[PDB]
């Protein structure tokens, strides 16, 4: 029914401009307030910004405040948050949230504000050897995030990918690991599916004993 | 610019009712809302307007404003209530939120890591270097030591270790990298991953395979 979907996220440098979007339905959009909800990573909610009905008015946190431009379609039920002058206190994950209190969210989609360069990761596979556990390396990227999944999304259950380090060089790393019965490792084939927007990186990699 | 003030943890026995505290300037003269988020998640509306619970909220969600304080209550408390809890205030002109609650239920079984270690593969060492990985998953508490040998000898550098992560189950996940040459580690016969967690320590052997 409702659904609030976010667009926009990536890298950009400080000091250079980025816009989201939230796409909804499920409702009669240009009834509600709408608002920007932000999130830096293990820390806690902030608002950033709201919106009336009409689009008519608006307000802003102190912080983002001059920086950042709300705005909606209520044609196109589409929410916009225009972020320039972009400061490296700017990395959050982005929520879009409905009306007075936020009573719908989006997934979010994450920002991250550096001066450095996207890196695509490199995927190596991690055999194994009852149960026998093989999986996905997923080496030195920039920035978050990663999706990693099994046999083109098709294997899904036993399936655990750990969350990421952050290494002293400022490149992540993350692994994903699948159970399985040691006696299918014979007759069955497992693949990692993994993607890495912000550099186009798209890797398949088949686990073999 | 004004703060909302939570504590910063909370701990409630199973089946007692959590109560979660939401103090700033004037906050009996505002509205008080609250948010459930759990690790992974977006946050969930649970009570606004100081005392509403949205459709689909149960009852056993409650919210109160009295004195300059907002309370979250939260009846029949289980383990799949462990969560964030942040209170939000608006008026006014700015929304201001609190900088949030954990939620811990005691009375979680004691867990021990799986834990599993993975040497290089083939395709990396080819590429001129070497990665070790060492998985700690399911275990409870979320505190974990990860020590690392070369044969016998401990590593002192090219560690790198994540914090613990609540995982969905309120487990905990955790893992550590060891950076190496190829010839490094070739050299020896192996490395080994050493994870203790409340005093009672795992451990882990891979070896280059030849």
């Amino acid at each position: 029914e409702v659904q609030l979907l976010e667009s926009g996220g990536g890298l950009v440098q400080p000091g250079g401009s980025l816009r989201l979007s939230c796409a909804a339905s499920g409702f009669t959009f240009s009834w509600y307030v709408m608002g920007w909800v932000r999130q830096a990573p293990g820390k806690g909610l902030e608002w950033v910004s709201s919106i009336y009905p009409s689009g008519g008015a608006t307000n802003y946190a102190d912080s983002v405040k001059g920086r950042f431009t709300i705005s909606r379609d209520n044609s196109k039920n589409t929410l916009y948050l225009q972020m320039n002058s972009l400061r490296a206190e700017d990395t959050a994950v982005y929520y879009c949230a409905r009306g007075n209190y936020f009573d719908y969210w989006g997934q979010g989609t994450l920002v991250t504000v550096s001066s450095a360069s996207t890196k695509g990761p490199s995927v190596f596979p991690l055999a194994p050897s009852g149960t026998a556990a093989l999986g996905c390396l997923v080496k030195d990227y920039f920035p978050e995030p990663v999706t990693v999944s099994w046999n083109s999304g098709a294997l899904t259950s036993g399936v655990h990918t750990f969350p990421a380090v952050l290494q002293s060089s400022g490149l992540y790393s993350l692994s994903s690991v699948v159970t399985v019965p040691s006696s299918s490792l014979g007759t069955q084939t497992y693949i990692c599916n993994v993607n890495h927007k912000p550099s186009n990186t798209k890797v398949d990699k088949r686990v073999e004993p | 610019q004004s703060v909302l003030t939570q504590p910063p943890s909370v701990s409630v026995s199973p089946g007692q009712t959590a109560s979660i505290t939401c103090s700033g300037e004037k906050l009996g003269d505002e509205y008080a809302s609250w948010y459930q988020q759990k690790p992974g998640q977006s946050p969930v509306l649970v009570i606004y307007q100081d005392n509403k619970r949205p459709s689909g909220i149960p009852e056993r969600f409650s919210g109160s404003n009295s004195g300059n304080t907002a309370t979250l209550t939260i009846s029949g408390t289980q383990a799949m209530d462990e969560a964030d809890y942040y209170c939000q205030a608006w008026d006014s002109s700015t929304l201001l939120f609190g900088g949030g609650t954990k939620l811990t239920v005691l009375g979680q079984p004691k867990a021990a890591p799986s834990v599993t270690l993975f040497p290089p593969s083939s395709e990396e060492l080819q590429a001129n270097k070497a990665t070790l990985v060492c998985l700690i998953s399911d275990f409870y508490p979320g505190a974990v030591t990860v020590a690392w040998k070369a044969d016998s000898s401990p590593v002192k550098a090219g560690v790198e270790t994540t914090k613990p992560s609540k995982q969905s189950n309120n487990k905990y996940a955790a893992s550590s990298y060891l950076s190496l040459t190829p010839e490094q580690w070739k050299s020896h016969r192996s490395y080994s991953c050493q994870v203790t967690h409340e005093g009672s320590t795992v451990e882990k052997t891979v070896a280059p395979t030849e």
